[PDB]
């Protein structure tokens, strides 16, 4: 589809959360976020990213990765196949087709 | 008991009778242990409860369209091993395991029947007597409850 | 046999009630009490002084060569004066037998740490102060492995809540990740579900 | 359908061009096979 | 016996508040060189009274026992910060900056809800 | 009687004299145990396992014939248990398990269920 | 010292004097989610599904490690038929764990491609999981007292058209690894472990028989029927990355010999055990008889009673040795229940083993202990 | 006749400075301490034979999205079990939780005969089996 | 499946194998995914006499631990036989 | 079955619906409220009251095993109908 | 038993020591290797062509959990929270009471799809087939509140895929 296996931080356009976010591991997830040239666009996968899922009451874990990054899709399932990951890659892909940064800017 | 059954036949039914607003009655559950009789009988002085028929068709009932109101009626409801006798107000509202149970005193009237308080989610469920051998032993009254 | 019931293994019973008692005759000083399951397990309970003595013993001695530590961990009993009860697993390949070895302690009595015995405890007992706050002696580096840093309080013990009492987010305004108190959209929910009926009446204790 | 090819290629839906007043020439969607053929086309049946 | 325990490090209090002491002149020492590795915003006399509030807040024990864990505690947060284990969220949590202000009298904790 | 070329335990090297090696330390052992008092259980259970084993190595000459005797695995093997066991009683006439229990524990110590 | 942070869930802190590692210091914690004080707020049952999660590559063998515990307190045992399904995807969950490890092993030290080769191994048995569970990874499918439900017809059949092939796939993945002198020059006398270190560091698995230790749980303390089976223990020589590297690949030969017998010697008869005051009974029988629909009723919310105790149980997972020390205090929910992972112990023992190595060498020798963190912090 | 030596410590034991609980949460609470009350319900006695200790109920409020029960308070849900009311009041002096203690009620002993219920002369004889 | 001569002989002489046996693709020797209805059998417990629940309940059989000491000529022993040694196997004893 | 609101909001099967006032109402604006118009205590009263000719009898919802637990009704009274208190279907005994 | 794997003597005549010269020398092995991956590359790929094509399932696929009814209309579910009860993720919330007509039926059927495992369990406690996991994988949102389903949510996905649900239980409630 285009979609690289592995990009480096500095040259990626998406960024794909996998797991369970913890509180030891937030400060990290923000600086990569930030350091992401723009534009860049994040994918939550699974149910512990999602809201926390099985450990949502755990003392060491973040409830949901949306409250540490901005999320533009939220893929579920515990976890999800890898047929339901695709699925929200291409549902990304429509979303950005969507996107009329050009046609705002000149009716300003 | 067992894990299994080895009964292969049906079942006994019976109609259900109306004892007025408080308590529900769906007598198919009952095992006639004869609590609510002895209960009506000797704490509450009520004789309005029996038995009627006899052998595998035996029923507890009134045998005529009466209510069993009473200031003590609700206890019935407690003592009834099975959900034969249910509170109606209650009725579907919760299950037990959900419940908080918060024990406090009663004010509706100057007894102080100590009670339990039945919450879910921050609501009040039901009130549920709580023994007290010197006050209430393990009784109240329709009000309180 | 019984289909559903698990066999019996009175030849294993037999054995490992010989070698409690062998290890309670050699090590007196310390042994306060030794018991084997219905399962076929052994456990040698001794006072927590004799942590490095009855180990050396049963990884150096000829008859028990124990020289495998499987497990290093701690429980909680609030009720008791010495909350905190050490449990130790060992293993032997040369007899292909194992054993626990329990003592006790309370936040503010220490341990001896067991490295000199068994390199494996190094982490195990870094584990055991981070959750529990169990201190232990003479540790290379003693220091939380688990839990964040910076953190307050041991979390496995049984008066910790479930949830904690911060919870981390993302502020704009300092551009940093916070700490704050915790606030749940919806609250954990409570069920009481131990049934009111004796289950086992051969564990019944005296009232 | 097209039983020489291997198992996982033998069956494929070809997307209708519109759908619910929705253009779908380029944008297709995984999501616009209905249930009765959802079962069929992942192979969780043998009968159309 | 009952009164009779193990220490940790101190026999009594009089070497416990040695080790008190030797804690806070590392901690006093490092909070410049914090200031400067973390890029913090706080100025080094901000950072100094901070290490000073949080000795004071356990100036009434009385237990050496408990003291030689405060110390322990001590050297361990100490460790962290001084290795850069932390990160400048981490060291920042001791000053909640992000909290608004919690009433402390009467009247407030009464407009506002139902905690004493 | 061939020696072996390995003993198929990484860093455990061939011992080339393994009747004469065994028999020092055995010797050397129960030489150990006669500074420990003589009621003491380590004494004597530790006394009555060396000199069978010490008796073993003393009436076969032929090693592989000598390992199915002793049960330990490589001649190797129990070469460093035997150094195991000599370290282990200089220890223990420092510690003294022997003597009585130190404290009892507090009433329900050791209550499961509580 | 040269220090760095490597960081990312691993966080390396090591101090290089040029291109020797002087100190290894691996900060963990950062997958450490509290499963074991959660598991004290649910029922047995409700426990179950927190093991799939601790080492998400061997899922079905924490699930049987947890089953043999809880199995032992309750004094019952699953039926024959359960117990050979168990050993059937115990010996499958093993080559989706060895493929990981071995291909996920060369892949962080250059070879890419025999990953794609048997990664299309590993979706053909995420089949097998979704056919008897209805989940790709995280089945669920033993409990205690024997497996949820009983295989679809036609899945012995599927299994045996891919272990009849699968031999040929390890050839292809040993023509690309095993003789290549690039492959053998990074895994050659590259961490080695002395036998007596590696018992004193708590290692198991392939961590001690990479030394010539000569012990494997499945033959000494055997669970379920791994005692009617035949199986050879591969064992090292030299105690490094490429004996232990020989020893997972020559496992996952093993494991298709114990396949082809369970496939053989399955028994007919049911899949839980026969006692409704611990497994659930079937749904027919739960909506005719008065007693299955009560036992039903509270199996499902209550749970059933544990009798007080405490036991350590354990096996031989595909990462080494795998076990619970689980406490019961007679009620429906455990008391204590703590995890031993093998890669706990393992990974404690990565600074001794990276002694007198170069940075790039880490990398080998965690690969070669094969470490998932989701076990590692719990 | 330990080898180590020991320490003489005459003070109260308190460990609320390294339990690591906000102060929010140690001062301003009160534990309840009690054997709870049997299930009316049932007739089963086994969940009324151990000490309980519980802390005092706050604030739960709706979700304003889905109308879940949210909370603020840390101890909502704890509970602890201890074998005696001496070990529950240790519990809580050392943790510097202000407690209120409720004396366990047992039932008192009944007199009982199946006899009484066709007495002669007595009011108990009843009028209906 | 659909590979021509030249090229299956290109392959299976590159790799020095056979590969067209064994396939890593499926065609159709995998089972149908529609398959007749089971009928699954029933336990032991499934009788309807001489099957009290007293008499197979495992869980009610269960012990407290023994008791073999407490403080409230002899031949030593270990806790079990020493293991024996295992044997190379006839199969393929080397690699 | 499905009512609108004095504002135009629909009312669902449980009973809900915003008020004028309430500020939650923002949340469907260039949006939609999910309500299901299938009404089940209107389809279950459609069905007719099925004639039988015994005291007692039987349900199971149909399809067996794939139903609800069998529960057998009691028809004495004929002021009123026989309800199983599982799937909603009524049973009526004939004439006597 | 045991084998060993790497404990082989290698011959020292000249005709082996010669031989381990030319693969020393000529890169023998190395191009054994090349020629493997040559094979794979006229091998047919093992690529599907999603969307337009799908990966193989079975009926017991879990997947978006949904509210099933009775032929008649009427709604399978009667509140008895056992799905709640057995949920180890506490993502199933009910409120109940009864209905107009005196049915026990619910007025607050919530699943958090976020905290939810999909594990299956909320379906085998059901005793009446009213709360099932669907074969429906592809239902990925934009935002998180959408993944916050509620009754009338999970009653549109039993009349969605009621046809496909009650396929897949006929086929396999046999084995339940
Ligand atoms: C230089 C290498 C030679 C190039 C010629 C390739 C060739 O003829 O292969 C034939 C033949 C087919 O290869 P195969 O391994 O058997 O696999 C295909 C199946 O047999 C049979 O597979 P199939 O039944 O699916 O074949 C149908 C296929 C029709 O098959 C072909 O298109 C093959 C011919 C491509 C040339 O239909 C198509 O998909 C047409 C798409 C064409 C796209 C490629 C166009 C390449 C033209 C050059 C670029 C110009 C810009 O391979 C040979 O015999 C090679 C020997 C000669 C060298
Ligand atoms: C040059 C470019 C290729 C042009 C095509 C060459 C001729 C194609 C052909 O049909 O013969 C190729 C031949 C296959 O023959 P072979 O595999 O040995 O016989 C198997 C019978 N089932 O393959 C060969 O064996 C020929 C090379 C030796
Ligand atoms: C030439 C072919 C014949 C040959 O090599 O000699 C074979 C002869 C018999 O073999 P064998 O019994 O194993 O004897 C070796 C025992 N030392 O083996 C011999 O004994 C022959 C004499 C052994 C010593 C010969 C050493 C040969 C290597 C020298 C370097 C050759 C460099 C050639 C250039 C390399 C670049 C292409
Ligand atoms: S598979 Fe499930 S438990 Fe594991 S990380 Fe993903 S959402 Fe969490
Ligand atoms: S108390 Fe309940 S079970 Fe007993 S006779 Fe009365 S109705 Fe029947
Ligand atoms: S809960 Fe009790 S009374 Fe009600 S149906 Fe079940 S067994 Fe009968
Ligand atoms: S699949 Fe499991 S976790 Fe998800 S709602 Fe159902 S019971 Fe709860
Ligand atoms: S288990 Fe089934 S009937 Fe019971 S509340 Fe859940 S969905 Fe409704
Ligand atoms: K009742
Ligand atoms: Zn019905």
């Amino acid at each position: 589809f285009g979609v690289v296996f592995r990009a480096s931080p500095r040259q990626s356009d998406v960024m794909i959360v996998a797991g369970t976010l913890t509180n030891k591991m937030a400060p990290a997830l923000r600086k990569v976020y930030d350091q992401m040239p723009e534009p860049r666009y994040v994918v939550s996968m699974g149910s512990c990213a999602n809201g926390g899922g099985y450990y949502h009451y755990s003392y060491s874990v973040v409830r949901g990765c949306d409250r540490i990054v901005p999320v533009d899709i939220y893929v579920p399932g515990c976890p999800p196949t890898a047929e339901a990951l695709l699925y929200g890659i291409l549902q990304l892909q429509k979303k950005i087709k969507r996107e009329k940064r050009l046609r705002i800017w000149y009716r300003r | 008991g067992s894990d299994r059954s080895r009964f292969l036949e049906g079942k006994r039914a019976v109609e259900d009778k109306n004892i007025g607003p408080l308590v529900k009655t769906i007598m198919t559950r009952c095992i006639q242990c004869t609590r609510c009789i002895r209960f009506a009988s000797e704490i509450a002085g009520v004789d309005d409860l029996g038995t009627t028929g006899r052998g595998n068709d035996m029923q507890v009932g009134t045998y005529i369209e009466k209510m069993f109101m009473s200031e003590l009626s609700g206890n019935i409801i407690d003592i009834c091993p099975v959900g034969a006798l249910t509170s109606k107000p209650y009725a579907f509202t919760a299950r037990p395991w959900e419940t908080r149970k918060t024990e406090s005193i009663d004010v509706m009237d100057a007894v102080g029947s100590n009670i339990v308080v039945s919450t879910r989610t921050g609501e009040v469920m039901r009130i549920l007597p709580r023994m007290h051998e010197d006050i209430n032993e393990e009784w109240i009254s329709d009000k309180t409850r | 046999t019984r289909p559903t019931v698990r066999p019996r293994n009175d030849v294993a019973h037999k054995q490992l009630s010989a070698f409690g008692e062998y290890v309670a005759e050699i090590l007196p000083k310390y042994v306060q009490q030794v018991q084997v399951s219905c399962f076929n397990e052994l456990e040698i309970c001794i006072h927590p002084d004799g942590v490095i003595p009855v180990l050396t013993f049963l990884r150096d001695h000829s008859n028990a060569q124990f020289k495998s530590l499987a497990d290093l961990t701690a429980v909680d009993i609030p009720t008791r004066q010495n909350r905190f009860e050490i449990v130790y697993n060992l293993l032997s390949l040369r007899f292909n037998s194992r054993i626990r070895v329990k003592t006790y302690t309370d936040e503010l009595t220490p341990i001896e740490s067991s490295v000199p015995v068994y390199k494996a405890a190094n982490w195990y007992e870094r584990e055991i102060w981070d959750m529990f706050g169990v201190f232990f002696a003479n540790h290379p580096d003693l220091r939380r492995i688990l839990t964040d840093y910076g953190f307050e309080g041991h979390p496995f013990r049984k008066d910790f809540p479930l949830s904690g009492y911060v919870e981390l987010r993302y502020d704009d305004e300092v551009k940093r990740v916070v700490a704050e108190p915790v606030e749940l959209a919806q609250e954990f929910r409570k069920f009481d579900l131990n049934s009111p009926w004796e289950a086992f009446p051969a564990y019944r204790q005296p009232p | 359908e097209d039983n020489k090819q291997f198992f996982g290629r033998h069956r494929w839906v070809i997307y209708t061009t519109e759908m619910n007043g929705k253009n779908t020439f380029w944008d297709v969607d995984g999501s616009m096979v209905p249930p009765e053929w959802h079962r069929w086309l992942h192979c969780m049946t043998d009968d159309p | 016996a009952s009164t009779s325990v193990k220490p940790i490090f101190s026999r009594d209090m009089n070497e416990a508040k040695r080790r008190v002491r030797e804690l806070y002149r590392a901690w006093y020492r490092e909070v410049p060189n914090t200031v400067h590795l973390f890029q913090l915003d706080i100025s080094v006399k901000q950072g100094r009274d901070k290490v000073r509030e949080m000795f004071k807040k356990n100036a009434h024990i009385t237990d050496p026992r408990v003291v030689d864990l405060l110390v322990i505690k001590g050297k361990m947060e100490l460790e962290e910060t001084i290795k850069v284990w932390k990160q400048r969220t981490h060291v920042m949590r001791f000053f909640h900056e992000t909290e608004a202000p919690r009433p402390k009298d009467f009247l407030s904790k009464f407009y506002v809800g139902h905690d004493p | 009687g061939l020696l072996k070329k390995t003993t198929g335990l990484v860093g455990l090297a061939v011992c080339e004299t393994p009747h004469e090696r065994l028999k020092i330390l055995y010797t050397k052992i129960l030489d150990v145990l006669g500074h420990i008092p003589k009621n003491a259980a380590y004494r004597k259970y530790t006394e009555q396992i060396t000199n069978e084993k010490l008796s073993m190595v003393k009436a076969e000459p032929d090693v592989k014939k000598l390992e199915e005797r002793l049960q330990g695995g490589q001649i190797e093997e129990v070469i460093l248990q035997a150094e195991n066991e000599l370290s282990l009683a200089r220890k223990m006439i420092q510690w003294k398990p022997w003597e009585p229990l130190v404290e009892e524990p507090p009433a329900s110590q050791w209550k499961w269920p509580i | 010292n040269l220090t760095l942070n490597f960081g990312p869930v691993l966080r390396l802190v090591m101090e290089l004097s040029g291109e020797m590692v002087r100190k290894c210091d691996p900060h963990i914690g950062l997958l450490h989610r509290g499963t074991e004080k959660l598991i004290e707020y649910k029922t047995y049952l409700q426990a179950l599904p927190y093991f799939d999660r601790l080492d998400y590559v061997s899922m079905m063998c924490n699930e049987q490690a947890y089953s043999l515990a809880v199995e032992k307190l309750l004094n019952i045992r699953p039926p024959p038929r359960a117990q050979w399904i168990r050993v059937l995807f115990g010996e499958i969950t093993r080559l989706l764990n060895h493929i990981m490890a071995v291909t996920t092993h060369a892949l962080d030290i250059g070879a890419m491609t025999p990953f794609f080769w048997m990664f299309e191994e590993r979706e053909k048995m995420f089949e097998f999981y979704e056919r008897v569970s209805g989940a790709r990874m995280h089945a669920a499918y033993v409990r205690p007292g024997g497996v949820h439900q009983d295989l679809p017809l036609g899945l012995m059949d599927d299994i045996y058209e891919f272990s009849k092939n699968f031999s040929l796939r390890i050839d292809e993945l040993e023509e690309m690894l095993t003789n290549n002198r690039i492959w053998r020059n990074r895994t050659v006398d590259i961490g080695i472990v002395t036998a007596e270190d590696a018992l004193n560091y708590g290692f198991s698995g392939v961590m001690l028989r990479g030394s010539g230790i000569q012990w494997d749980l499945r033959k000494t303390q055997p669970y379920d029927v791994y005692d009617q089976v035949e199986f050879d223990v591969p064992i090292g020589s030299r105690g490094d990355c490429y004996d232990r590297y020989l020893c997972r690949v020559e496992e996952m030969r093993q494991s298709i010999r114990i396949i082809s017998q369970c496939l053989n010697k399955m028994p007919p008869g049911e899949i839980k055990v026969d006692d409704a005051k611990v497994s659930p009974p079937k749904r027919a029988e739960m909506k005719t008889s008065m007693e299955s629909l009560i036992h039903h009723f509270k199996l499902y919310t209550e749970g059933y009673q544990v009798p007080p105790g405490a036991t350590y149980t354990a096996i031989e997972a595909p990462k080494g040795e795998f076990g619970v020390y689980l406490v019961s205090d007679g009620s429906s929910r455990p008391y204590r229940c703590k995890i031993k992972a093998p890669g706990f112990a393992h990974l404690a023992g990565l600074d001794k083993m990276s002694k007198g190595h170069m940075l790039a060498d880490v990398v080998a020798i965690i690969g070669t202990q094969d470490i998932v963190f989701g076990e590692v912090d719990r | 006749t330990r080898d180590t030596q020991l320490i003489t410590v005459d003070e109260k034991l308190d460990i609320t400075t390294i339990t690591g609980v906000p102060e929010e949460h140690i001062k301003t609470r009160k534990a309840r301490i009690f054997v709870p009350a049997r299930n009316n319900m049932q007739s089963g006695v086994n969940n009324t034979k151990k000490w309980k200790m519980e802390f005092d109920t706050r604030e739960r409020w709706e979700n304003p999205l889905m109308g879940w029960a949210s909370t603020a308070d840390p101890l909502s849900n704890l509970v602890l079990t201890f074998s005696t009311k001496e070990d529950a009041v240790a519990f809580a002096e050392k943790n510097g939780w202000s407690y209120d203690v409720e004396e366990r009620k047992v039932p008192k002993p009944k007199s009982k005969s199946y006899g009484a219920n066709f007495s002669w002369n007595k009011r108990t004889r009843v009028s209906t089996k | 499946a659909s590979a021509t001569r030249f090229i299956q002989w290109l392959r299976n002489w590159a790799s020095g194998r056979d590969l067209q046996a064994k396939l890593q693709l499926r065609y159709q020797e995998i089972s149908k995914r529609t398959q007749p209805p089971p009928k699954l059998p029933v336990g032991p417990s499934h009788k309807l006499s001489n099957n009290y629940y007293c008499t197979r309940d495992g869980r009610r059989e269960a012990m407290p631990p023994s008791i073999v000491m407490s403080s409230q000529e002899k031949k030593a022993v270990s806790p079990a036989p020493p293991i024996k040694r295992w044997e190379l196997s006839q199969d393929e004893p080397y690699l | 079955g499905v009512r609108t609101s004095p504002t135009g909001e629909k009312v669902t099967h449980t009973g809900q619906v915003y008020d004028d006032g309430d500020y939650r109402k923002v949340r469907f604006v260039g949006r939609q409220k999910e309500v299901n118009e299938n009404f089940a205590i209107d389809l279950i009263a459609e069905q007719p009251v099925s004639q039988v000719g015994s005291r007692v009898i039987s349900c199971d919802g149909g399809g067996g095993a794939l139903g609800h637990p069998r529960v057998y009704i009691n028809l004495d009274k004929e002021t009123k109908t026989g309800t199983c208190g599982y799937c909603g279907l009524q049973f009526r005994q004939q004439h006597h | 038993t045991y084998k060993y794997v790497n404990l082989r003597e290698p011959s020292m005549d000249m005709k082996s020591v010669t031989d381990r010269a030319a693969q020393t020398l000529l890169w023998t092995e190395l191009i054994r290797g090349l020629g493997m991956t040559l094979s794979y590359l006229f091998r047919e790929p093992a690529t599907i062509n999603y969307p337009f094509e799908k990966g193989p399932l079975s009926p017991r696929f879990r997947g978006e959990h949904a509210l099933r009814r009775y032929p008649s209309g009427e709604e399978r579910c009667i509140a008895c929270k056992l799905c709640e009860a057995v949920c180890p993720a506490q993502a199933i919330t009910i409120e109940a009471e009864p209905r107009a007509d005196g049915s026990r039926r619910t007025t607050r059927y919530d699943i958090d799809m976020t905290k939810c495992i999909y594990c299956g369990f909320c379906q085998e406690a059901c005793p009446v087939d009213a709360i099932v996991e669907g074969p429906n994988f592809e239902f990925s949102t934009e935002t998180h509140e959408e993944l916050l389903y509620n009754k009338e949510k999970l009653l549109n996905n039993g009349d969605k895929w009621e046809a496909e649900i009650a396929a897949n239980i006929q086929a396999d409630y046999l084995y339940r």
